Protein backbone atom coordinates (compact mmCIF):
# COMPACT_ATOMS: atom_id res chain seq x y z
CA UNK A 1 0.00 0.00 0.00
CA UNK A 2 3.01 2.36 0.98
CA UNK A 3 6.61 2.61 0.68
CA UNK A 4 10.06 4.34 1.93
CA UNK A 5 12.20 6.68 -0.26
CA UNK A 6 15.14 8.16 1.48
CA UNK A 7 17.31 10.74 0.71
CA UNK A 8 21.10 10.75 1.10
CA UNK A 9 20.65 13.37 4.23
CA UNK A 10 18.64 10.40 5.85
CA UNK A 11 15.04 11.92 5.89
CA UNK A 12 12.65 9.13 4.92
CA UNK A 13 8.99 9.50 2.94
CA UNK A 14 6.51 6.98 2.69
CA UNK A 15 4.32 7.65 -0.18
CA UNK A 16 1.57 5.35 -1.95
CA UNK A 17 2.95 2.39 -4.26
CA UNK A 18 1.10 4.09 -7.29
CA UNK A 19 2.04 7.30 -6.66
CA UNK A 20 5.72 6.27 -6.64
CA UNK A 21 4.87 3.79 -9.80
CA UNK A 22 4.92 7.12 -11.54
CA UNK A 23 8.55 6.82 -11.64
CA UNK A 24 9.86 4.21 -13.94
CA UNK A 25 13.03 3.56 -12.13
CA UNK A 26 11.56 3.59 -8.92
CA UNK A 27 8.99 1.00 -10.32
CA UNK A 28 12.23 -1.20 -11.14
CA UNK A 29 14.04 -0.39 -8.40
CA UNK A 30 11.59 -2.21 -6.32
CA UNK A 31 9.30 -4.74 -7.59
CA UNK A 32 12.56 -5.57 -9.94
CA UNK A 33 11.93 -8.31 -11.50
CA UNK A 34 9.59 -1.72 0.81
CA UNK A 35 12.19 0.68 0.73
CA UNK A 36 14.65 2.63 -1.68
CA UNK A 37 17.61 4.20 -0.51
CA UNK A 38 18.69 7.67 -3.12
CA UNK A 39 22.45 8.26 -1.95
CA UNK A 40 22.57 11.24 -4.44
CA UNK A 41 18.98 13.17 -3.85
CA UNK A 42 19.09 15.24 -0.85
CA UNK A 43 15.75 16.53 1.41
CA UNK A 44 14.77 19.60 -0.15
CA UNK A 45 14.94 17.21 -3.71
CA UNK A 46 12.78 14.78 -2.91
CA UNK A 47 10.31 16.41 -1.04
CA UNK A 48 10.26 18.24 -4.38
CA UNK A 49 9.54 14.74 -6.20
CA UNK A 50 7.32 13.22 -4.00
CA UNK A 51 4.64 16.72 -4.29
CA UNK A 52 5.46 16.13 -8.06
CA UNK A 53 3.62 12.75 -7.69
CA UNK A 54 0.72 13.62 -6.09
CA UNK A 55 0.11 16.34 -8.74
CA UNK A 56 1.04 14.02 -11.11
CA UNK A 57 -1.67 11.38 -10.37
CA UNK A 58 -4.01 14.10 -9.61
CA UNK A 59 -4.61 15.99 -12.94
CA UNK A 60 -3.74 13.35 -15.64
CA UNK A 61 -6.63 13.22 -17.50
CA UNK A 62 -8.65 15.73 -15.97
CA UNK A 63 -10.94 17.84 -17.26
CA UNK A 64 -10.32 20.63 -14.37
CA UNK A 65 -8.10 23.82 -14.96
CA UNK A 66 -4.78 22.62 -14.20
CA UNK A 67 -2.62 24.67 -12.20
CA UNK A 68 1.55 25.20 -12.15
CA UNK A 69 3.91 22.79 -10.70
CA UNK A 70 6.23 25.57 -9.07
CA UNK A 71 10.05 25.53 -8.45
CA UNK A 72 12.08 27.71 -6.81
CA UNK A 73 15.10 28.74 -8.58
CA UNK A 74 17.58 27.11 -6.33
CA UNK A 75 15.89 23.48 -6.71
CA UNK A 76 16.07 23.98 -10.19
CA UNK A 77 19.08 22.38 -11.32
CA UNK A 78 18.80 19.06 -8.79
CA UNK A 79 15.57 18.67 -9.58
CA UNK A 80 16.34 17.96 -13.02
CA UNK A 81 19.02 15.79 -12.42
CA UNK A 82 16.76 13.80 -9.95
CA UNK A 83 14.06 14.03 -12.35
CA UNK A 84 15.84 13.06 -15.34
CA UNK A 85 17.20 9.62 -13.26
CA UNK A 86 14.18 9.08 -12.56
CA UNK A 87 11.84 9.00 -15.61
CA UNK A 88 9.41 11.06 -14.83
CA UNK B 1 -13.37 18.23 -0.66
CA UNK B 2 -9.75 16.21 -0.74
CA UNK B 3 -6.55 18.04 1.26
CA UNK B 4 -3.09 16.88 0.40
CA UNK B 5 -1.20 16.39 3.66
CA UNK B 6 2.71 15.84 4.55
CA UNK B 7 2.43 14.26 7.76
CA UNK B 8 5.35 14.97 9.68
CA UNK B 9 8.14 13.81 12.80
CA UNK B 10 11.95 13.39 13.23
CA UNK B 11 12.89 12.70 9.66
CA UNK B 12 10.08 10.88 8.82
CA UNK B 13 7.31 12.19 6.93
CA UNK B 14 4.25 10.79 5.09
CA UNK B 15 2.16 12.06 2.38
CA UNK B 16 -1.86 11.33 1.90
CA UNK B 17 -4.78 12.81 1.40
CA UNK B 18 -8.00 12.66 3.40
CA UNK B 19 -11.74 14.50 3.00
CA UNK B 20 -11.75 18.15 4.23
CA UNK B 21 -14.87 16.71 6.10
CA UNK B 22 -12.55 13.53 7.70
CA UNK B 23 -11.69 13.96 11.46
CA UNK B 24 -8.63 14.57 13.45
CA UNK B 25 -9.41 11.05 14.75
CA UNK B 26 -9.34 9.21 11.60
CA UNK B 27 -6.25 11.09 10.15
CA UNK B 28 -4.59 9.22 13.48
CA UNK B 29 -6.25 6.25 12.42
CA UNK B 30 -4.57 6.37 9.34
CA UNK B 31 -1.17 7.03 10.74
CA UNK B 32 -1.93 3.83 12.96
CA UNK B 33 -1.68 1.59 9.62
CA UNK B 34 1.93 3.00 8.24
CA UNK B 35 3.95 3.83 11.28
CA UNK B 36 1.68 1.12 13.22
CA UNK B 37 1.02 3.01 16.26
CA UNK B 38 -2.20 3.57 18.17
CA UNK B 39 -4.47 7.21 17.98
CA UNK B 40 -4.00 7.31 21.53
CA UNK B 41 0.04 7.04 21.56
CA UNK B 42 -0.14 10.15 18.91
CA UNK B 43 -0.69 13.78 18.87
CA UNK B 44 -1.30 15.61 15.50
CA UNK B 45 -0.36 19.54 15.59
CA UNK B 46 -0.23 22.03 12.67
CA UNK B 47 2.13 24.76 13.45
CA UNK B 48 2.41 24.36 17.70
CA UNK B 49 -1.01 24.07 17.96
CA UNK B 50 -2.55 20.30 19.37
CA UNK B 51 -5.67 19.18 17.54
CA UNK B 52 -8.38 17.36 18.48
CA UNK B 53 -9.71 14.40 17.35
CA UNK B 54 -13.19 15.36 16.82
CA UNK B 55 -12.36 18.39 14.68
CA UNK B 56 -12.65 17.58 11.32
CA UNK B 57 -9.24 19.11 9.03
CA UNK B 58 -11.29 21.16 7.43
CA UNK B 59 -12.20 23.02 11.18
CA UNK B 60 -8.78 22.81 11.15
CA UNK B 61 -7.51 25.07 9.03
CA UNK B 62 -6.64 21.99 6.57
CA UNK B 63 -8.72 23.15 2.96
CA UNK B 64 -8.36 22.65 -0.52
CA UNK B 65 -6.74 26.36 -0.79
CA UNK B 66 -4.36 24.90 1.48
CA UNK B 67 -3.51 21.43 1.23
CA UNK B 68 -2.77 21.57 -2.61
CA UNK B 69 -1.21 18.11 -4.44
CA UNK B 70 1.88 20.52 -5.43
CA UNK B 71 1.75 21.98 -2.02
CA UNK B 72 0.66 20.06 0.83
CA UNK B 73 -0.24 21.51 4.06
CA UNK B 74 2.17 19.90 6.64
CA UNK B 75 1.09 18.38 10.08
CA UNK B 76 3.22 17.72 13.18
CA UNK B 77 3.54 14.17 14.40
CA UNK B 78 4.64 13.61 18.01
CA UNK B 79 4.45 9.74 19.86
CA UNK B 80 4.64 8.04 22.61
CA UNK B 81 1.17 7.32 24.95
CA UNK B 82 -0.07 9.49 28.06
CA UNK B 83 2.77 8.37 30.12
CA UNK B 84 5.34 10.88 28.38
CA UNK B 85 4.45 12.10 24.97
CA UNK B 86 7.81 13.42 23.37
CA UNK B 87 7.97 17.04 22.34
CA UNK B 88 7.22 18.05 18.76
CA UNK B 89 10.56 17.65 16.60
CA UNK B 90 10.51 18.21 12.71
CA UNK B 91 13.87 17.90 11.01
CA UNK B 92 14.27 20.38 8.52
CA UNK B 93 15.14 19.41 4.91
CA UNK B 94 18.24 19.99 3.67
CA UNK B 95 19.50 22.98 2.04
CA UNK B 96 20.16 23.84 -1.70
CA UNK B 97 23.56 25.04 -2.76
CA UNK B 98 23.93 28.48 -5.12
CA UNK C 1 -2.44 17.90 -41.83
CA UNK C 2 -3.35 21.32 -42.97
CA UNK C 3 -6.91 22.88 -42.92
CA UNK C 4 -9.58 21.70 -45.13
CA UNK C 5 -10.65 24.60 -47.42
CA UNK C 6 -14.57 24.51 -46.84
CA UNK C 7 -15.91 28.26 -46.81
CA UNK C 8 -18.20 26.88 -43.93
CA UNK C 9 -18.06 29.74 -41.59
CA UNK C 10 -17.90 28.29 -37.60
CA UNK C 11 -17.97 30.81 -34.78
CA UNK C 12 -15.24 29.93 -31.85
CA UNK C 13 -14.23 30.98 -28.65
CA UNK C 14 -10.64 30.94 -27.46
CA UNK C 15 -11.00 30.67 -23.64
CA UNK C 16 -7.44 31.10 -22.35
CA UNK C 17 -7.62 28.87 -18.58
CA UNK C 18 -3.78 28.98 -18.08
CA UNK C 19 -1.02 30.84 -16.63
CA UNK C 20 0.59 31.10 -19.77
CA UNK C 21 0.57 33.91 -22.67
CA UNK C 22 -1.18 31.87 -25.36
CA UNK C 23 0.35 32.16 -29.48
CA UNK C 24 -2.76 30.84 -31.11
CA UNK C 25 -1.93 28.85 -34.32
CA UNK C 26 -3.14 28.21 -37.17
CA UNK C 27 -2.47 25.46 -39.91
CA UNK C 28 -2.71 27.28 -43.51
CA UNK C 29 -4.37 24.99 -46.50
CA UNK C 30 -0.44 24.18 -47.21
CA UNK C 31 0.31 22.97 -43.58
CA UNK C 32 1.60 26.45 -42.69
CA UNK C 33 2.15 27.45 -38.94
CA UNK C 34 0.45 30.68 -38.91
CA UNK C 35 0.00 32.73 -35.88
CA UNK C 36 -2.49 34.41 -34.62
CA UNK C 37 -2.39 37.96 -32.32
CA UNK C 38 -1.78 36.25 -28.41
CA UNK C 39 -4.22 35.87 -25.36
CA UNK C 40 -3.18 37.20 -22.24
CA UNK C 41 -3.05 34.43 -19.35
CA UNK C 42 -6.20 34.86 -18.72
CA UNK C 43 -8.57 36.38 -21.05
CA UNK C 44 -10.91 34.87 -23.88
CA UNK C 45 -11.45 35.92 -27.37
CA UNK C 46 -13.79 35.18 -30.27
CA UNK C 47 -12.82 34.12 -33.57
CA UNK C 48 -13.95 33.69 -36.79
CA UNK C 49 -13.15 30.61 -38.54
CA UNK C 50 -14.67 27.61 -40.14
CA UNK C 51 -15.34 23.64 -40.35
CA UNK C 52 -12.18 21.80 -41.21
CA UNK C 53 -9.69 24.27 -39.99
CA UNK C 54 -6.97 23.13 -37.90
CA UNK C 55 -5.44 25.00 -35.33
CA UNK C 56 -3.14 24.23 -32.18
CA UNK C 57 -1.64 26.58 -29.19
CA UNK C 58 1.55 27.46 -27.84
CA UNK C 59 3.01 29.17 -24.92
CA UNK C 60 4.22 32.82 -26.61
CA UNK C 61 7.62 33.26 -25.23
CA UNK C 62 8.66 29.98 -25.02
CA UNK C 63 6.62 27.76 -27.46
CA UNK C 64 6.01 25.16 -24.57
CA UNK C 65 3.40 23.32 -26.28
CA UNK C 66 -0.83 23.23 -24.61
CA UNK C 67 -3.64 21.55 -24.57
CA UNK C 68 -7.23 22.86 -26.49
CA UNK C 69 -10.02 20.80 -25.25
CA UNK C 70 -7.65 18.20 -23.74
CA UNK C 71 -6.78 17.10 -27.08
CA UNK C 72 -3.41 18.46 -29.39
CA UNK C 73 -5.42 19.78 -32.11
CA UNK C 74 -8.34 22.11 -32.60
CA UNK C 75 -10.73 21.37 -35.24
CA UNK C 76 -13.78 23.88 -35.36
CA UNK C 77 -17.42 22.44 -36.04
CA UNK C 78 -20.65 22.19 -36.73
CA UNK C 79 -21.53 26.09 -35.38
CA UNK C 80 -24.59 27.07 -36.22
CA UNK C 81 -27.25 25.91 -32.89
CA UNK C 82 -26.28 27.32 -30.08
CA UNK C 83 -23.31 28.76 -32.14
CA UNK C 84 -19.56 29.39 -30.44
CA UNK C 85 -17.92 26.09 -30.61
CA UNK C 86 -15.28 26.86 -27.21
CA UNK C 87 -11.69 26.18 -27.13
CA UNK C 88 -10.40 25.58 -23.62
CA UNK C 89 -6.51 26.17 -23.42
CA UNK C 90 -5.10 24.52 -20.38
CA UNK C 91 -1.18 23.62 -19.32
CA UNK C 92 -0.74 20.03 -20.02
CA UNK C 93 0.71 18.12 -17.08
CA UNK C 94 4.61 18.14 -18.18
CA UNK C 95 7.01 15.88 -16.84
CA UNK C 96 9.30 17.19 -13.98
CA UNK C 97 12.03 16.87 -16.13
CA UNK C 98 10.22 19.16 -18.98
CA UNK C 99 8.99 21.34 -16.35
CA UNK C 100 12.80 21.69 -14.92
CA UNK C 101 14.24 22.71 -18.26
CA UNK C 102 11.25 25.30 -18.90
CA UNK C 103 12.47 27.12 -15.55
CA UNK C 104 16.42 26.85 -16.10
CA UNK C 105 15.72 28.00 -19.47
CA UNK C 106 13.36 30.77 -18.10
CA UNK C 107 16.38 31.76 -15.98
CA UNK C 108 19.62 31.31 -17.86
CA UNK C 109 21.00 33.19 -21.05
CA UNK C 110 21.02 30.55 -24.19
CA UNK C 111 24.64 31.79 -24.11
CA UNK C 112 25.20 30.29 -20.67
CA UNK C 113 24.16 26.72 -20.95
CA UNK C 114 27.37 25.38 -20.93
CA UNK C 115 28.63 27.42 -17.80
CA UNK C 116 25.73 25.27 -16.10
CA UNK C 117 27.43 22.10 -13.94
CA UNK C 118 25.27 19.30 -15.63
CA UNK C 119 25.89 16.50 -17.69
CA UNK C 120 26.86 17.23 -21.26
CA UNK C 121 23.59 15.62 -21.93
CA UNK C 122 21.03 17.87 -20.24
CA UNK C 123 22.93 20.39 -22.09
CA UNK C 124 21.43 19.16 -25.36
CA UNK C 125 18.29 19.13 -24.04
CA UNK C 126 18.34 22.36 -22.75
CA UNK C 127 19.07 24.02 -26.28
CA UNK C 128 16.74 21.65 -27.78
CA UNK C 129 13.83 23.80 -27.25
CA UNK C 130 10.19 23.41 -27.58
CA UNK C 131 9.50 24.17 -31.81
CA UNK C 132 6.04 24.40 -33.71
CA UNK C 133 7.59 22.75 -37.08
CA UNK C 134 9.23 20.38 -34.92
CA UNK C 135 5.92 18.87 -32.84
CA UNK C 136 4.04 19.36 -36.59
CA UNK C 137 6.95 16.66 -38.42
CA UNK C 138 5.87 14.32 -34.83
CA UNK C 139 2.35 14.46 -35.23
CA UNK C 140 2.95 13.77 -38.76
CA UNK C 141 4.87 10.78 -38.27
CA UNK C 142 2.44 9.29 -36.16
Amino acid sequence: MYVKLISSDGHEFIVKREHALTSGTIKAMLSGPNEVNFREIPSHVLSKVCMYFTYKVRYTNSSTEIPEFPIAPEIALELLMAANFLDC
Amino acid sequence: MDVFLMIRRHKTTIFTDAKESSTVFELKRIVEGILKRPPDEQRLYKDDQLLDDGKTLGECGFTSQTARPQAPATVGLAFRADDTFEALCIEPFSSPPE
Amino acid sequence: LRSVNSREPSQVIFCNRSPRVVLPVWLNFDGEPQPYPTLPPGTGRRIHSYRGHLWLFRDAGTHDGLLVNQTELFVPSLNVDGQPIFANITLPVYTLKERCLQVVRSLVKPENYRRLDIVRSLYEDLEDHPNVQKDLERLTQE
